[PDB]
């Protein structure tokens, strides 16, 4: 059963958002942060990671990792640690044509979130969409 | 009063009745036919004529994920995993090069689409997937067997 | 971290941030091939700027229809 | 059911009927139920054969015959 | 398919909500709708098939269901009726009396008609009357359908022909506004199926 | 027509019965449109009906008959009828493996519209104004052919 998070490297035992809801399935919660941990060790620590963990019924653990959120580093790359209530039209951050495309080009490494287009339209557009749904706005040059 | 109710009887509305109910009715004309799906059309063209032989093999359930997955392993072997939506693949040979090939393209198969005759790397995606059945491969555009594929591929 | 817009607009301060990568400087824009810079960096595509035989213009059009039957389905 | 055995040929005339009962036969979903089932295709009438460990052994052929009855008459089979 | 129509040259007035209808201020009923009879502002509306008394509850039924169900982003509703005035004694409370045809409340915005029947079909059977929820095309085709009955009307003897002509006296039997009528509206009640 | 035998089993299709030549109005959608027959049967037609019906008197496919859904209907009414007044003793239900009749005497009946198990007794008949009526015949049959000076009592 794929379960999607997006908790920190830097922790490796959340608690509840973790712990009990892969617990309910029935798991080793150790055995769970031990792995993270080793992803932790391997990516810098305090970065949110998406993870495709499996709970197969056979109580085993299939621990798979990509980037860093491109999120985050948005509302990072912006200074901004939490958002405005809405920011459906609310901004903090623009962000120029370089440091977008900079970033993709790295982006285009893993074999999750479907990073192998060759055309980097798409790339831009998971972005330019992410921050829309953060507050910033990627104005072409300021 | 009963009096005034007569004339209301009297002039109750008559219906017409038709000659011919409409699904008794003789057979009428219909309207030309409109092609919507047109795009469609474009994609599949360009991909067949580009690729004479062609490898029909039903698709077991896959994932649409291994799909991408599978399409960058044929890009080892030097081939593309383009597929588009089966029910205007039916309307391909009526506006194509070709208007013979549909018996090959019956139901949901994957379709192998390679320009060059590189006969190892097609067999070797057959030996990607044992259960998964490989119709045929049209050489050149000819409709072939499976193992007439193998014979004339060597 | 880089502090200095002329830095930041002239090294790729973003492109690596763990400790094993480390910040590269910014080759030239002719450095890069032309497709890097020509992606598209407008607002999405809508209906008039899809062009009507194209892949997206439809994708996103199915999008639509399926906004439609949710606003109808929100109602229920 | 242990094995599952469908013969079909394509280049030839080929049954729709018995090419749809390997599709349903050749789901995700259908073969982790009956797991225990080796899931095997020939392609080249046509004859659908399936195997049991107690011996019983189903034969059955598309060519004047439905997908629904094979999957009518396999269905019961695979409850045992 | 097709492009899938748009509502941008709709306009939401400010006030979307429906104003509040006073508690408190003799064939008004028994006649033909003569006024709201015609689509002003909104596509939607309510079409009064009957002559009924509209106390202060059912302008607060219509009131209050229209505005807590309404969208302000999307819809506006306005009135198209005054207020109770006509007095029922016990005074136990007012009404608003309404005659066959009219339309008493109109809904418009960015919204289609299916969006609204099931309200407007809900506040009907509420109503004091028979009515029915109505709309620009709907309204069109009961006409276009009412034209489509008269015009095929196979009787030889046709309602018109003998009351004008007083054949059998029919006049003395017959009231002076039956003429008007024509058959299609009986007391306060209208008859839709009269063609 | 297919036929299975039967484990291996083996499926033979079988010539099937064909419709006689030349139809008095070809050309019609529908086989009743074909035959000009579409206000001139009645339940009391068995003839036709048999050849629509299951050998144990179960409604045959639409899809496969072809006919339009109004003589569908009429035909499906007909038959429902015929069976209720043991018209049908050919197609009568198959009783499932050693099932046998209750042995009771069974009622003569015709002009069935509903079956007589799920319909109540009247006991109040009501007065001249107020009587109560009982249903004969079938709305679906309202179109056929009459042959008397006024149209058919369907309620008695
Ligand atoms: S008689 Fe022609 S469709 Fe029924």
């Amino acid at each position: 059963g794929v379960i999607r998070s997006i908790v920190r490297a830097g922790q490796a035992i959340p608690g509840p958002p973790l712990g009990p809801i892969l617990g309910q399935r029935g798991v080793s919660i150790n055995q769970f942060c031990k792995e993270f941990n080793e992803k932790t060790k391997d990516i810098k620590e305090g970065i949110p990671l998406p993870t495709k963990i499996f709970i197969k019924p056979d109580r085993t653990f299939e621990l798979k990792i990509g980037q860093p959120t491109v999120s985050y580093f948005l509302k990072a790359a912006a200074g901004i640690e939490k958002g405005a209530r809405h920011t459906g039209k609310e901004v903090a951050g623009l962000v120029s044509l370089k440091h977008v495309y900079e970033i993709a080009c790295v982006k285009a490494k893993d074999d999750a979130f479907a990073m192998q287009d060759v055309p980097l339209s798409s790339v831009v557009r998971s972005i330019i969409g992410s921050a829309r749904s953060l507050g910033i706005r990627v104005v072409k040059d300021l | 009063h009963f009096q005034r109710q007569k004339l209301m009887a009297i002039t109750e509305y008559i219906p017409p009745k038709p000659a011919i109910n409409p699904r008794c009715l003789p057979p009428p004309p219909k309207p030309p036919k409109e092609e919507s799906v047109r795009l469609l059309r474009q994609d599949i063209v360009a991909v067949f004529r580009d690729n004479r032989m062609i490898a029909v093999c039903q698709n077991v359930a896959l994932s649409a994920e291994d799909k991408l997955l599978l399409r960058h392993q044929l890009r080892k072997h030097k081939i593309f995993i383009k597929v588009f939506p089966s029910q205007v693949l039916k309307p391909f040979l009526e506006n194509s090069k070709y208007r013979n090939l549909l018996p090959l393209f019956v139901g949901h198969n994957l379709l192998l689409v390679s320009e060059e005759p590189k006969v190892k790397e097609m067999v070797r995606v057959l030996k990607s997937v044992p259960f998964l059945p490989l119709l045929g491969g049209c050489v050149d555009d000819t409709i072939l067997s499976r193992q007439g594929l193998v014979d004339y591929a060597k | 971290v880089c502090t200095d817009p002329t830095q930041l607009t002239t090294h790729a301060m973003g492109v690596n941030i763990y400790k094993e990568g480390q910040d590269v400087a910014l080759k030239a824009d002719s450095e890069y091939p032309t497709w890097l810079f020509q992606v598209n960096l407008g607002p999405p595509k809508k209906l008039e700027e899809l062009e009507p035989e194209s892949r997206e213009y439809w994708r996103l059009l199915r999008k639509q229809n399926i906004w439609r039957h949710n606003r109808l389905s929100k109602n229920k | 059911v242990k094995l599952v055995r469908v013969q079909f040929c394509p280049f030839e005339k080929n049954v729709e009927s018995t090419r749809t009962f390997l599709q349903t036969v050749s789901s995700e979903k259908v073969r982790a139920t009956n797991l225990n089932c080796s899931v095997i295709a020939d392609v080249r009438e046509p004859c659908v054969d399936v195997l049991f460990g107690d011996g019983y052994r189903l034969i059955m052929r598309g060519a004047h015959l439905t997908t629904q009855e094979m999957l009518s008459a396999l269905a019961s089979h695979i409850r045992d | 398919l097709l492009p899938v129509p748009t509502f941008e040259n709709v306009s939401i007035p400010e006030r979307s909500k429906l104003k509040f209808v006073e508690r408190v201020p003799l064939k008004d009923i028994r006649g033909p709708s003569t006024e709201a009879t015609d689509f002003t502002e909104g596509n939607f509306a309510i079409l009064a098939l009957g002559g009924g008394y509209l106390h202060w509850g059912h302008f607060e039924m219509m009131r209050l269901t229209i505005n807590r169900f309404m969208d302000p982003k999307n819809m506006f509703a306005i009135w198209r009726v005054p207020a109770p005035f006509k007095p029922i004694t016990r005074i136990d409370h007012y009404v608003t009396p309404v005659k066959t045809g009219c339309l008493v409340v109109e809904m418009g915005g960015r919204c289609e008609f299916e969006e609204v029947k099931g309200i407007l079909n809900q506040v009907a059977h509420k109503l004091p009357f028979p009515a029915k929820a109505v709309s620009r095309k709907t309204l069109e085709r009961m006409h276009q359908n009412q034209r489509e009955r008269e015009l095929n009307n196979q009787n030889p003897w046709t309602f018109e022909h003998i009351a004008t002509a007083n054949m059998f006296g029919i006049r003395k039997f017959l009231s002076p506004y039956d003429l008007t009528q024509k058959g299609r509206y009986w007391g306060k009640f209208y008859m839709p199926k009269r063609v | 027509l297919r036929e299975v035998v039967k484990t291996v089993i083996e499926g033979r299709i079988t010539e099937t019965p064909k419709a006689t030549p030349d139809p008095p109005n070809p050309s019609g959608q529908c086989p009743i449109c074909r035959w000009n027959l579409k206000h001139k049967y009645t339940y009391e037609d068995v003839l036709l009906l048999s050849q629509f019906i299951r050998p144990y008197g179960g409604m045959l496919p639409r899809r496969v008959t072809g006919l339009c859904r109004e003589e569908h209907r009429k035909i499906e009414e007909c038959v429902k009828m015929a069976h209720r007044a043991g018209l049908l003793p050919n197609h009568r239900p198959q009783l499932p493996e050693g099932c046998l009749p209750k042995d009771k005497p069974k009622l003569n009946r015709y002009l069935t519209r509903w079956a007589p198990k799920s319909v109540k007794p009247i006991y109040k008949k009501g007065h001249r104004w107020n009587k109560v009526g009982m249903a004969v015949g079938s709305p679906l049959l309202k179109d056929n052919v009459c042959y008397s000076r006024r149209p058919l009592k369907m309620m008695h």
